[PDB]
């Protein structure tokens, strides 16, 4: 269940992002609501390495953050330590992650997860 | 089945003098003998009579007037132009290779140099306005004459200079049927058969051409008769002020036997070059990908599709690759690398067509580099090997191959930009936590040795792997 | 019509290939005839 070994697997076919979500799953039992797997971080690794982003993982991001069992402190912070501003195509890309799901910033769950958030915004 | 029928009809009326007898009575008081004269030419006995009626008969396909003189000499005529075999002046010239045709049984390539000798006349013109017109094309060989002429005295080398990076291109100047055409390119694939010697003894298929003559055109221009190029550069060619000149409509075109998929820049690239409008009406722009698979697939004719469905296959000695093009890839612009077919290039002077053959070089290399992934070979579902290699577009005249890491699990793109017709740069894009794999210096070299995807991805494996 | 303008024509191209059958077949003539000379002066000799 590594990130990248099931990435690069999910990389190797074209697949839809549906059906990635749902391999997933079925790649690794224990899932541990996505925290200790650090999947929206594993993500953004793939994407920096071409000097274009590819489509694919910036639409996975995107699914990602559709669901609300994946909180967007983390997303936040992955990235916020990327930074090295190499080039405009991955800025203009983050940019427009960025501005799909600001100005909701809605939190559910614990108040130390809303500790944490304040920290990641 | 027929036979039988017609067997049985004999015998009937087989149960003559009466007939010829009738027959002097008509005569004494169409084109169905014309067919069966020519469908019984193919066959003729070879005599002199014969080959009489041989070269009769293609007149009357040609619509050339059959008029003879003679049983060994004969005369084509026409509006303007007058060939004897043993108008609006002589013979041009006595070149030997329509004797080739005719002193053997090569009449079909004969009857096409008719043809084409008449096509060089299906102008609209006046029969004086026309004549001109002929007149002005010689200006204009003329004129391409000393400009290779020139690009010769620039430099000593060799011809392969000539053809592909050079002023123009290779000349072979017109002669019967053949028109003069200028060789632009050959590809190092194309250049070696089964290492090609290109001594001056080089054939005209070898690679492809380029013709430029004369065609009618719906617009009046204003085109030189007499010849525009009477001084010389010592390393250059300038062109002196026209107008004899004056407003005659045709217009002077640049004919490709084959049509090249060209990126839309290309085209605004070349009216900024020309000025002349190249397509009279806005067509549909797709992009190449699907233009340049269906071209190159010409290359080697099959009747049955291969059903390739984007996914690629390429066999190598010890390599079998997997080849997704990924058309409609995002480029900064929002679009894709839309394109387009070209078959006809126009043009008003002959200090137009440098400019216009290089941008035609440096599109057909980038074409055939993005195409040499493209193979009719199938190696399917082969579980060992296959690796995976997307082909993704940056800007014009750029792309990019992202490819699995060959040792390690990161992801790795090189991206080529094309200089000019023989020029290529290529840079590497690679993660943090990687070894050391190739330099770009190498990667241009093979580049520009070979000019092909997969012999390149093969070389960067043989050296990341010797590592 | 046309069909039987062929027809002489796909007549014609046979007999062609045919006439130079018996031509060949001459020259076996000559080979048959003397063959049996030797035949005959052989019976003769060992009668």
């Amino acid at each position: 269940v590594n990130l990248k070994q099931a990435i690069l697997q999910a990389w190797k076919e074209r697949w839809s992002d549906y059906q990635w979500a749902i391999n997933m799953k079925k790649f690794f039992p224990k899932g541990a609501t996505w925290d200790i797997l650090n999947l929206a971080d594993a993500l953004l690794e793939q994407a920096m390495i071409g000097p274009s982003p590819n489509p694919l993982i910036l639409s996975y991001l995107k699914y990602a953050i559709s669901s609300q069992m994946v909180s967007y402190s983390s997303v936040l912070t992955a990235i916020s330590k990327f930074d090295d501003f190499s080039r405009d195509l991955c800025v203009q890309a983050l940019l427009d992650i960025m501005d799909m799901f600001c100005d909701r910033l809605s939190c559910h769950g614990k108040a130390e997860e809303c500790i944490g958030l304040c920290r990641a915004l | 089945l027929s036979k039988m029928s017609s067997l049985l009809e004999r015998l009937h009326a087989k149960f003559w003098s009466e007939t010829i007898k009738l027959v002097r009575q008509v005569m004494e008081k169409q084109h169905l003998v014309s067919c069966l004269e020519t469908l019984q030419k193919a066959l003729k006995v070879t005599s002199l009579p014969a080959m009489t009626d041989r070269l009769e008969s293609i007149a009357r396909q040609n619509g050339l007037g059959s008029h003879l003189s003679a049983s060994g000499t004969e005369c084509y005529i026409t509006s303007d132009m007058f060939y004897v075999e043993v108008h609006h002046g002589e013979n041009p010239v006595s070149c030997p290779e329509l004797v080739q045709q005719l002193r053997e049984k090569n009449f079909d390539e004969f009857s096409k140099h008719l043809k084409g000798l008449v096509n060089l006349y299906n102008l609209p013109g006046d029969n004086k306005l026309k004549t001109k017109m002929y007149l002005a094309l010689q200006s204009l060989e003329q004129d391409l004459s000393k400009m290779a002429i020139m690009y010769w005295k620039a430099t000593n080398a060799g011809p392969l200079d000539k053809i592909l990076h050079g002023s123009v291109g290779y000349l072979t100047p017109r002669s019967g049927g053949h028109l003069m055409n200028l060789k632009y390119y050959v590809s190092p694939s194309d250049l070696l058969d089964d290492i090609i010697l290109h001594e001056n003894n080089v054939s005209r298929s070898l690679g492809m051409n380029a013709s430029v003559t004369i065609e009618g055109t719906s617009a009046v221009y204003k085109l030189p008769i007499a010849p525009l190029i009477m001084g010389s550069h010592p390393v250059d060619n300038k062109w002196t002020p026209s107008f004899n000149s004056v407003d005659l409509p045709a217009c002077f075109f640049l004919k490709f036997p084959q049509p090249i998929p060209v990126s839309r820049a290309f085209v605004q690239k070349l009216q900024n070059c020309t000025g002349i409008p190249l397509f009279e009406t806005q067509p549909t722009y797709a992009p190449l990908y699907e233009l340049i698979t269906q071209f190159e697939l010409s290359k080697d004719p099959d009747p049955i599709p291969l059903n390739h469905n984007m996914r690629f296959y390429a066999a190598l000695p010890g390599q079998q690759h997997c080849y997704f093009l990924n058309k409609d890839a995002p480029l900064p612009d929002g679009r894709s690398l839309q394109g387009t077919l070209v078959s006809k290039i126009t043009f008003q002077h002959p200090g137009r067509v440098p400019l216009i053959l290089n941008l035609i070089r440096h599109q057909v290399a980038y074409n055939t580099l993005i195409g040499s992934c493209v193979k009719r070979t199938i190696l399917k579902e082969d579980s060992p090997g296959l690796l995976q290699f997307e082909v993704c577009p940056l800007s014009e005249s750029r792309f990019s191959v992202s490819f699995q890491h060959p040792v390690n699990d990161s992801l790795v793109c090189v991206v080529m930009d094309v200089q000019d017709s023989t020029h290529v740069s290529c840079k590497l894009y690679k993660g943090l936590s990687d070894a050391l794999i190739c330099t770009d210096d190498f990667i241009a070299k093979v580049v520009q040795r070979c000019m092909s995807i997969p012999v390149t991805m093969r070389a960067i494996r043989r050296k990341a792997e010797t590592i | 019509e046309n069909q039987v303008l062929e027809l002489l024509i796909h007549r014609d191209g046979e007999f062609q290939e045919l006439m130079k059958l018996a031509l060949n077949q001459g020259k076996i003539h000559h080979e048959m005839q003397v063959l049996e000379k030797e035949v005959e002066k052989r019976d003769s000799d060992i009668q």
